[PDB]
This record gives C-alpha cells, sequence and structure tokens, in this order.
C-alpha cells in the first residue's frame, strides 16, 4: 500500500559505513562478554551495520540477544533497529524481523513507526496478512499508533482479516479489540469511529464472559468496567457529530450480536457497585434505541469497513507518506551525527590510552 | 463509617471477614 | 595490648567476598509460584499477598516490555487503587535493569511521586520494585488517569489538652498572676499525619545478605 | 555498655513476690533486662487494690515530660496508664475495648431476656 519511495533503501544503503568483518567484532564481544565487562553501543552498532549474509543474520540475531542481556542494554540506539529490520528485509529474513519483534524483551527490538510500515509493507506486498497481523498487533503492544500512516495501515490489515473470520478465540479477540480500538481513537471520521465502536464491542464480549482481568492484563487497556457502555457512548457521541461522521452497519451489526449473544477468583469490584451482567439488558434496550435514532438521522454508512477503509487509505497515506518520509530524512542526519560523535570519543580514549601507556 | 469505605475494606479482606458492628450501647449494659 | 590480626584480616575477606559475590535480584526476588516460596532462602511469602503474588505482575515485567524501559511512563499499582479514590502513580525517569534476568524482569527504577493527588518536587528512587502489584497506565487514558482537583484540605487546626495536663497548664498560669480565660490548646498544623502506604526511602532501606 | 542501636524508653519492670506483683515505672535502654539497669525510676504502680480499695500510681511528670523530650518511647501500659491520669489521651485501645466488653455484656443481656 505504499509507494516505490517510501519503502526505497536506496539513501539507507547510502549510509556512511566504517566496514568490519563481522567474525573479529563477534570476537571482541565474546571476550568483553568473557571478562564480564560491558559492551559499547558503538560495537553493536558495528556488528549490526556489517551483516552482508543470510547467516550473518543468524550470527546477529544471537549478538543482539546478548547485547540485550547486558549491562549496557539501555543504550541501543535506534539506527541500530532500523539498520537490523533493513538487513532483515534486505537479505529476505523477515522471519527473523518478526521474530526478534514478538520477543521484543529478549532482543530489544522497539522499531519506530516508519520501520513497522516497512515490516507491515514488505508482508502486506507478499500477501503474507496473518505475519502483517502479528506485526500490527505487535504495534498495539507497544502503543504505536502516534503516526497517522501507522493508523491506516493497521486498521486496513485488520480489517482485511477480520472479513475472512468465523471463530473467534478470547485471546484473538482481545488482541483485535485493541488493536483497533488505539487506532481508531486517533483517526475523527466515520472510519474511526466505526473502529471505536466495534473494538469496544469486542473488548465488552470478553469483560463479560472472561472477566475485565483478562481484558486489560497485559494490554494497552484501562482496568475500569463498562466498554460496553463506551459502545454505546461511542454511538450517543455519533449522534451528536456533524453530518460527515456515520457508523458502518457492520459494526453496529456486530454490537448487536454481542449485546443479543450475552443477553441469552478475586472479586475486584465493590459490592456497592451494579455488575455489568446486571446491566446487560439496560444495554440492550439503549443499543435499540440509539439504533433507531441514528437510523432515523441518516448517520449509518452501508458501505463495508474493508472498503471505506480502502477508500480512506487511497485518500490520505500519499500525504501521511509524505511526513513520514520527511521526519525519516531528518532521523537519518540526526543519527549520522551522534554515530559520528560516538566514533570520535572512541577514538580520542583509545588514543588518550596510548599516550598514558607511553610513559 | 461510611458505607463505601465498608465495602471497600470488604473487597480489601474478601474471605477474612466477621460480622459488621454497628454502634455500640451508649451506657455500660447492667 | 596485644594485637589481633586475624580478625583484621577476616573482616576484610568477609567485606570483599560479600561485595564480589553480591546476590543479584533475579536471584533475590525469584518467587515459585506453586508453593509462594523464595528459592532463594526458601521462606514463604506471607497468606496476604498469595493472589496477588499470582495475578499481578512486577513493575520491571512491564518495562521490560517497553523501548527505553519505559521512561517518561506512568506506572501505578493494585494497592494503590484499590485503597485511594484519588490518582497515585510513579513518572519513571530512570531505570536500571538486572541484565543478569532471562527477561529482564528485575531490577531498580527512579521518578516522580504523586500520592493522592499531590506531585512531589525532586525525583527518588522507587520502593516496592520487586512487588506483584504493578500496573502500567495506557497513553490514551492518562488525561483522564491523571485528572484531579484538589479538594479543600482543611482540618482540625488545634485540639484541647488532655484534662490533667490542662489543669496543670491552667494551674501554672493562675500561680503566676496570669488570669487569661483562653483554654490552652494544642497546635496540631504542624503535624501532618501521613497515610502509613506512602512510599518510604528505597534509598535508606536494606538489601538481603547473600547466604 | 554499648548496645547496636536502641533507644530509651518508659516501662514497668515487675518486682514484688509470687502473687503479688508490683510494677517500677523506668526508663531504661529497650535492650536491658526487664527488671535490670535502668537510666532513671519515673514512679511505680501498685496493681493490688489497698485496703481503701485503691491501685496507686505515682508519677514523676517532671522527669517524665524531660525524658519523653530527650526523645523516649513509651510501652503501650504505660501509654494506658498516663490516659487513665489524663496526662495523654484515652488510647484507642482501651475505647475498642471498653466498647468490645459492651457489646459483649448486652448480648449477654440479650441472652438473659431471651430465656
Amino acid at each position: 500500500l505504499l509507494s516505490s519511495a517510501y519503502v526505497d533503501s536506496h539513501k539507507w544503503e547510502a549510509r556512511e559505513k566504517e566496514h568490519y568483518c563481522l567474525a573479529d567484532l563477534a570476537s571482541l564481544m565474546d571476550k568483553t562478554f568473557e571478562r564480564k565487562l560491558p559492551v559499547s553501543s558503538l560495537t553493536i552498532s558495528r556488528l549490526i551495520d556489517n551483516i552482508s549474509s543470510r547467516e550473518e543474520i543468524d550470527h546477529a540475531e544471537y549478538y543482539l540477544y546478548k547485547f540485550r542481556h547486558s549491562p549496557n542494554c539501555w543504550y541501543l540506539r535506534n539506527w541500530t533497529i532500523h539498520t537490523w529490520i533493513r538487513q532483515c528485509l534486505k537479505y529476505d529474513a523477515q522471519d527473523k524481523a518478526l521474530y526478534t519483534l514478538v520477543n521484543k524483551v529478549q532482543y530489544g527490538i522497539f522499531p519506530d513507526n516508519f520501520t513497522f510500515n516497512l515490516l507491515m509493507d514488505s508482508f502486506i506486498k507478499k500477501e503474507n496478512y496473518k505475519d502483517a497481523l502479528s506485526v500490527v498487533f505487535e504495534v498495539m503492544m507497544q502503543e504505536a499508533f502516534e503516526v497517522p500512516s501507522t493508523q491506516l495501515l493497521s486498521l486496513y490489515v485488520l480489517f482485511h482479516c477480520l472479513a475472512k473470520k468465523t471463530d473467534f478465540s478470547w485471546e484473538e479477540e482481545r488482541n483485535f479489540g485493541a488493536s483497533l480500538l488505539l487506532p481508531g481513537l486517533k483517526q475523527k471520521n466515520s472510519v474511526g469511529f466505526s473502529s471505536q465502536l466495534y473494538g469496544y464491542a469486542l473488548l465488552g464480549k470478553v469483560e463479560l464472559q472472561q472477566g475485565l482481568r483478562a481484558v486489560y492484563h497485559n494490554m494497552p487497556l484501562i482496568w475500569k468496567p463498562g466498554y460496553l457502555d463506551r459502545a454505546l457512548q461511542v454511538m450517543e457521541k455519533v449522534a451528536a457529530s456533524p453530518e460527515d461522521i456515520k457508523l458502518c452497519r457492520e459494526a453496529l451489526d456486530v454490537l448487536g450480536a454481542v449485546l443479543k449473544a450475552l443477553t441469552s477468583k478475586l472479586v475486584e469490584q465493590l459490592d456497592i457497585e451494579e455488575t455489568e451482567q446486571s446491566k446487560l439488558p439496560q444495554y440492550l434496550e439503549r443499543f435499540k434505541a440509539l439504533h433507531s435514532k441514528l437510523q432515523a438521522l441518516g448517520k449509518i454508512e452501508s458501505e463495508g469497513l474493508l472498503s471505506l477503509t480502502t477508500q480512506l487509505v487511497k485518500e490520505k497515506l500519499s500525504t501521511c507518506e509524505a511526513e513520514d518520509i520527511a521526519t525519516y530524512e531528518q532521523n537519518l542526519q540526526q543519527w549520522h551525527l551522534d554515530l559520528v560523535q560516538l566514533i570520535q570519543r572512541e577514538q580520542q580514549q583509545r588514543e588518550q590510552a596510548k599516550q598514558e601507556y607511553q610513559a | 463509617p461510611p458505607e463505601r469505605e465498608l465495602s471497600r475494606l470488604r473487597r480489601l479482606y474478601q474471605g477474612h471477614l466477621q460480622e459488621e458492628s454497628g454502634p455500640p450501647p451508649e451506657s455500660m449494659p447492667k | 595490648v596485644r594485637p589481633r590480626l586475624i580478625a583484621e584480616l577476616a573482616r576484610r575477606v568477609r567485606a570483599l567476598r560479600e561485595q564480589l559475590n553480591r546476590p543479584r535480584d533475579s536471584q533475590l526476588y525469584a518467587v515459585d509460584y506453586e508453593t509462594l516460596t523464595r528459592p532463594f532462602s526458601g521462606r514463604r511469602l506471607p497468606v496476604r499477598a498469595w493472589a496477588d503474588v499470582r495475578r499481578e505482575s512486577r513493575l520491571l515485567q512491564l518495562l521490560g516490555r517497553l523501548p527505553l524501559f519505559g521512561l517518561g511512563r506512568l506506572v501505578t499499582r493494585k494497592s494503590w487503587l484499590w485503597q485511594h479514590d484519588e490518582p497515585c502513580y510513579w513518572r519513571l525517569t530512570r531505570v536500571r535493569p538486572d541484565y543478569t534476568a532471562q527477561n529482564l524482569d528485575h531490577g531498580k527504577a527512579w521518578g516522580i511521586l504523586t500520592f493522592k493527588g499531590k506531585t512531589e518536587s525532586e525525583a527518588r528512587e522507587i520502593e516496592h520494585v520487586m512487588y506483584h502489584d504493578w500496573r502500567l497506565v495506557p497513553k490514551h487514558e492518562e488525561e483522564a488517569f491523571t485528572a484531579f482537583t484538589p479538594a479543600p484540605e482543611d482540618s482540625l487546626a488545634s485540639v484541647p489538652y488532655p484534662p490533667l495536663l490542662r489543669a496543670m497548664i491552667i494551674a501554672e498560669r493562675q500561680k503566676n498572676g496570669d488570669t487569661s480565660t483562653e483554654e490552652p490548646m494544642l497546635n496540631v498544623q504542624r503535624i501532618r499525619m501521613e497515610p502509613w502506604d506512602y512510599p518510604a526511602k528505597q534509598e535508606d532501606k536494606g538489601r538481603a545478605k547473600g547466604t | 555498655k554499648a548496645y547496636r542501636g536502641g533507644h530509651l524508653t518508659i516501662r514497668l519492670a515487675l518486682g514484688g513476690c509470687t502473687n503479688r506483683p508490683f510494677y517500677r515505672i523506668v526508663a531504661a535502654h529497650n535492650k536491658c533486662p526487664r527488671d535490670g539497669r535502668f537510666v532513671e525510676q519515673l514512679g511505680s504502680y501498685d496493681p493490688l487494690p489497698n485496703s481503701h480499695g485503691e491501685k496507686l500510681v505515682a508519677l514523676n511528670l517532671d522527669r517524665i515530660r524531660h525524658w519523653i523530650g530527650c526523645g523516649a518511647h513509651l510501652s503501650k501500659p504505660m501509654e494506658k496508664l498516663l490516659g487513665l491520669a489524663g496526662f495523654f489521651p484515652l488510647h484507642p485501645m482501651m475505647i475498642t475495648n471498653a466498647e468490645r466488653l459492651r457489646r459483649k455484656r448486652a448480648r449477654e443481656v440479650l441472652l438473659a431476656s431471651q430465656k
């Protein structure tokens, strides 16, 4: 879905690179780890920069693991992560990039939005929507929906996957609900509000059937009950919204199906508060009333979610890509400056050590 | 105590509660 | 006095061996969830914590899944959420992960504390980092989570003296010629009763010794 | 003698004989034995009623105030005794125990009425 200019690798190929043999840097890091001493971020940056084969990706994965479990794990630089993902894409190793992204705790791979988009678009271009969905879920887990391009791409992938899904595990429901709620909240259009309602419906089904802890545990979600009430609040907000804002019929149908299926361990809530299972009937009544209201005002969209998202993408992704490319240009320049500063510090320290030793 | 605080204590001590005590007798029972 | 040099040697050697064989957080604060005992010492945890130990997450179990170990993010605690209605949280400023942990789920943290809606001026070390009591505030919820309107905190400014002490004060005044009819009064404006669950100074806290 | 840490506390040292207790209010190091070395004797307490049906308590209020101002702690029975004297507020546990006794006797009276 992204243009050739966005995914072009020429300018990262053109970065100033100081060449080393990966074996030498690997041996130096091995000796440093044997001595129980900290390895510099510059060393791992050089190691990742000098991947020249698919087997060197296997070696660099191990050394990324080792650096993550070292005293200077915090100092892994952003350009190193970007270069790792670039190398993985270059040498047909998207599986390794996805493995390191999924196990980000063990490898410290926390990409920026541009790198998420690169990986997601590679998977989309190769029609591997399962791995694209995995990347979208990883974006959700890191709460990296701060850039419009990532939001649009994730919404497209999520709706494409949902259009062909019937059997839902509650873990899958939770993941889909979070991954559609987070980008939907940042888009003030019909697609965004429909995504909000759909995700709230899914999360509310999970809350009612499996409990609220199943919803908020290890997720970027709040620990307050009332997700179905929040869906109904989205409906009410759309009722008082400007004309252009509408709601897809599919999202409303999903919410209705959830409510119709719901109306047919430690206690976390205060006993004085009314439980959601006791509020299901009034939720159903409110849903019916608000559905009739929205139908009356003509605030219901008949186009499917996937088609609407496709149209919105074709309308906005070009400008989003332009902005992202400019930010990427700026980031590359700043990364070059920082790397040169690190190299200078390392060289100054070595020469000073030499003037110490000559005495 | 307010009802909300009593409910908070009941949640805090789930399964390890006694019967709630009301106001004590104003005078010492004879 | 006949010098005791073996004592000097023993103390120095023990100090060196304790400084070089330091047990790490991953070893000290590991827990066997089936028996809820510490493998390092074998001591079982108190009963009232058991459920939490099996349900909630340690702070760095959350931070190790975030970029930069979650610097600048807001982290709250389950116990604070249950006990207090006003917002309580830490704004992280510095994190020192325990690299020896497989999942990087042990370590130390520093931040700015806000307790019951009152923010502190400086950043200090966070206590109970290893407790299974921690929750991460979502970014899209922070604005709603941090919202707080400071209610009027008007408490008693003074209290009566105890009976006998009041009588003694009045008797002393009358003996010294003073005939004032004003009641003796104890000022309690300078006594701020801090809630027992407020974070203490982790910098002053000790550490389990290696055995 | 040097104790590791510790602090001064005003407490009751038990003397007398078997089945006849008597207490000396003393300010002493918390680590010292109950009836051992003390810094100063600050009073006395006879828990057995005398021929007049009275429990006699002697309190050196000046020295008690001095040692409290010097950083001395207080044992719980001393807090209760000083609350009874009116020198301190009544300790919360005296009030709570009084209420508990009131409820227990109310239950007993209700049992009698039910019978």
